[PDB]
């Protein structure tokens, strides 16, 4: 058969990933421009939301060295690839869990609906890639919203998860943090309540 | 805004390391036990950030100068350079390449690294750049020393540089590690050996590149990176 | 009624696929984690149904005629024939051989198969017969097409026909799959690769059999089946 | 050593097993004669019973595409191997769960006692072989009866299971379905309460 | 109008099949017995039609849709794609590629084919396209079935698709046949074996191309075509 | 020596060539635009002529499944390579014999004189490529005209044929079909009167 | 693919074949029972006929060392395989051409009609296998009869010969020899009027 050049194989990001990819989180000096966890400036259109979460291993213990990358549509359901710190909104961001701060946070807007390749609407979601010591190739997941139950029930991606119980692992829980709308999205890498991870 | 106009060759997850590779002890509790769920590519997966307008400082790619506290860092001066292409051999221009590493003695500038080998006051160990219009990147740095770590009772990372590459989409984004030609620690490392196929391990070994060296100044290594092949959509929804 | 008068050679469960073969994703949660418990052979295990008195319809072995809704099925006309023997080489006569398969396009006539390739109104996909007094069986059918399935993101079964064989006891009963000589999908399939030994995989590949073809009519494939060796009891209870 | 011809290797029956072996359930027309789940005509000797069960994966979820083969002695402890739809009793039968509720049923009689090869009586049992998508080689088990405690306690096959707690997994529970005598035999393929499976 | 400004590398007529290959029976009376007469290239031979201005229908390259009589054709959905280059490796853009084939059962939609395997009411068997600016072509079709034929008493064509390629001149124009990776009929066919050199036969075998497949939809095969090398004239008439 | 990529090897067009290249003849529906046997619209400059012929095997029997491609200069000695159904004249065309029609026909104009690469005029000719079942690689020939005897005698291509008798095989015979000017060009693939075939 | 034991390869019978297979024709002493050219004794039912012919090489010269075997139905259209010199009719016989007698002869009856495997009637025919020096594997042909024109035109075997002209090579010519019905069947191995030879 036709065999292309093989892709470069993945390796773990390791425990010191934050020195390369999360300088402030590493408590190291930052450069003038960093890619970080504020996707939306106050004047971005849409519903401003705080996202937060903790990451657990197979023994139920906190993962305090995780590095997360996120990719989401703007409130209008459009992906904005022109990354610029001057933008009111960027579709891409980074966050981390650390020894000092075991709970990651993101400051964003709720994403609008995006159609799949067949034209079928997907429920509002944030794409997440999870990296850490012990993780040899990053884990892909999606964060959906518990106040989008009708859309979630019809999402062609959620519906590829055979068991309804596992779909529940991708639904972030609405709350309030200091008076502002927030969602908690915890990830369980292994075992009871294991978060669904995707291949694509 | 970004558009869905391409598809990416599916990953070979027996070429990459598997999740559960128990000799790398931390993977035991940090590997999912359920199967990954395959999903079709949509605009969510086939797009990603373009960093053409990220503002880089003058020395962001030069670790000999980017942590200057009154002198040059100690250690083997090297250029690390290469090309990013996709599996079809197409260059990947204007893509973000980030790297981090220990100093010449195997010590990282992170609070959690308490290895007894000293920090170097003029070395920080972090770099970034964009590939140029032809897919080429280059850093200048110190060759890192092997790093002992609490896996088995006498385990040592080969000299290595961590790499992150964005590529055209979140589907191509990759984190990996570079190793150095001839290093006798490579065959012994349980993180290297998380990769089952010996031919895949070889793809991570940078080669000494005398052609790219500055005489009387610095040596050079070459490390090429291959991201998932990108193709146009065809015969979909019809 | 049936009597206990034979023993069957113990299975090699490293020749067979193991239960847990994670690349075939559904095996992860459907594989026992405890060891099988070995038990000695008794009349319960060394006997089984014989189907000599089952009434077969005239076209039960002929998939070109057994779902006739006004025409012939579309696709490659083939005879699939072979012999069922035990491990000692002894033929297994008057034994039940059942088969099922997709149509020429890889579509199954099952409510749960929603693959976009069309059903064939003249193809059902099920056959059965008994081996003759010398151990031989034969079916006539259409060569099935490869079948995409939701395992990895671009997984396709090779062309294949499912087989069940009863044999002389419940200890010999077997379900397996036939594949076709030369099919480039065979080495790529995680179901094929549930079998660890490459020599065992080869035992599932039917060979083109021009000697058995009907010229200007249909081709033929040969697929021989080997069930557990049967021997008389000896020196038991003494 | 002496090496015989290797046995043909097993493969999974796959999710469409019903096309070939359970035609009704595939949604498909049946042939004049089918091997199915009614082992006993109403005139068969013995105590007429219903057997039913559900099959669970390692996540506690129903296996809704299982296919089961059974082999049991008649009420007089005789194995009836001359399969015939006209027989008062067939020792062999087939059943399947299917989507819906995931429950299989068999209509039979309670088997009589048969001796093992050393002449020691085995407790009344039904031999079961379980096939499905995800199962690469079929799983062998036995269904015993909870109202045969004395016989069960002395069974030379049950006594080969080292742990008494595991022996309990093979004991079907007497119950009533539409007022008629039944025994429920659930199978747990993996994990908590995992059903004992045999090699022979 | 066209001009004479290139020369084409002379054909190797021992790489091509010879005229008289008696095992292919119809060649015996349809092969010249006199030698070909060599003539120098002139404008008559070094020019040819270009088809950029031929009007193509929307589905001309798509055999799943171009004979639509109420449904999809039955059979293995496949893309057949590749590149047309010359012997110097130069792509041949905007060139006419035509193809035709039997249906999934080896039956042709031609009045003179009376093979008993049925026609497919939604399959015609004809495609055409132009290569793109980089030399690539693409068709979508059903994998054809083997075709029995009145040569020897039990002869069967391997699965095959007929191809015609125009190229830059009448000197480059070629008709050939594509065969499929692994097909056990290939080594048996007297038409394949009209080509004496086994390496030339290999050049007609399309390879399974998983990278180009549409998951849950269609597989893909890759078939590259090499036309005679084209060069500028040099040192003529002097 | 320098060895380039080998050319893709030829194979016979086979007996069903018409399915792909002569749709009308296969018995099949045509597409909106087809490449066929009418090279000249009525307004094309030059002398409008019909060409026709039959093709014979080595036994003297008709080849009923022949497929022919032709390439010729227009009346002004210009090769018109921009193929278009709207053109007054196309230098390229196709024709076929068929069972219904064991004779092929072409509607064209008499070609003007073209010089060879050395600047020597060639006699008026049509370049022909012949394909069929039994023909492994197409046969190249040229049709010249019997009323161009003076030009024919000086043609540098005809003069490369060693024997005058074989040159005669390339000379089409002027005749009249339905009262209109025509030239008949029979091809004999093998044996007595075998047509000259070229390599270039 | 499946490869059986290869067939033993043929070799020429050579010039002295008659010493082994045509003893009388070799002018050598015969044994008590010989297989020869009288298929029918006078008492056999059917139309008694004399068959005769000559065999020619590619240069038009007589083959004076040929050996022929024949196999035909009786007058009722039945093949009689139980070979016995006591039979009024045998379906099998042998003849030869020699230096002294260049024209072979057979004494038989006209065969009845036999259906092919699809149930379609074949025209009356005699199956012939021809052996000689220079013939490496024997040549199979059929002798049909010129007074069976209607049946010949419909014969599914004759109709597999693509060219009508070649069909004529298999048609024996009725005559009278010394007052009795005869047919001449000449065979031309090669060249002009080459006899059709079969593979099966
Ligand atoms: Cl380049
Ligand atoms: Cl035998
Ligand atoms: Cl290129
Ligand atoms: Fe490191
Ligand atoms: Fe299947
Ligand atoms: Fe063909």
């Amino acid at each position: 058969p036709i065999e292309l050049l093989p892709e470069t194989p993945s390796q773990t990001a390791g425990p010191y990933v934050h020195i390369g990819l999360a300088l402030e989180a590493a408590g190291n000096p930052t450069r003038d421009q960093e890619i970080w966890n504020r996707l939306a400036k106050p004047d971005a259109p849409g519903e401003h939301i705080l996202l937060l979460g903790q990451v657990y291993d197979g023994n139920g213990h906190l993962v305090r060295d995780s590095f997360l990358e996120v990719w989401q549509a703007d409130a209008n359901g459009e992906y904005q690839d022109a990354y610029n710190l001057e933008n009111a909104f960027n579709s891409f961001g980074r966050t981390a869990t650390t020894f000092d701060a075991g709970e990651w946070t993101l400051h964003t807007v709720k994403p609008g609906v995006v159609n799949n390749a067949a034209g079928v609407p997907m429920a509002p979601h944030i794409n997440i890639s999870l990296f850490a010591r012990g993780i040899n190739i990053h884990l892909h997941t999606r964060l959906y919203f518990d106040d989008e139950a009708q859309a979630n029930a019809k999402c062609p991606v959620l519906n590829l998860i055979e068991q309804p119980q596992r779909r529940e692992t991708l639904i972030a829980k609405r709350c309030e943090v200091d008076g502002k709308t927030a969602y908690r999205f915890d990830i369980r890498i292994q075992g009871e309540g294991e978060t669904v991870f995707f291949d694509f | 805004p970004a558009q869905d106009n391409s598809r990416f060759v599916i990953r070979d997850r027996n070429w990459h390391p598997k999740a559960l590779t128990p000799d790398y002890k931390t993977s035991i509790a940090r590997s999912p036990r359920q199967a990954l769920v395959s999903i079709p590519q949509s605009i969510s997966e086939t797009t990603g950030p373009n960093f053409s307008h990220l503002g880089f400082g003058a020395h962001d790619h030069d670790l000999l100068l980017n942590f200057n506290n009154g002198g040059l860092p100690i250690g083997e001066r090297i250029i690390v350079a290469g090309r990013v292409v996709d599996q079809y051999g197409k260059p990947v221009p204007n893509t973000l390449v980030e790297m981090w590493q220990a100093n010449a003695g195997g010590r990282y500038r992170h609070k959690n690294d308490r290895y007894l080998a000293p920090l170097d006051p003029n070395f920080g160990g972090v770099g970034r750049c964009l590939t140029d219009s032809d897919g080429y990147y280059s850093f200048r740095t110190i060759k890192p020393g092997p790093h002992p770590w609490r896996n088995g009772p006498n385990d040592w990372r080969p000299a290595h540089i961590h790499f992150g590459i964005s590529g055209p989409s979140i589907a191509t984004k990759l984190i990996t590690q570079l190793y150095f030609e001839g290093d006798p620690l490579i065959p012994m490392c349980p993180i290297v050996k998380s990769i089952a196929n010996p031919e895949a391990v070889q793809q991570l070994i940078a080669k000494l590149d005398m052609n790219n060296a500055n005489p009387m100044d610095c040596l050079a290594y070459r490390f090429d990176i291959v991201l998932r092949g990108q193709r146009k959509t065809h015969f979909e929804n019809c």
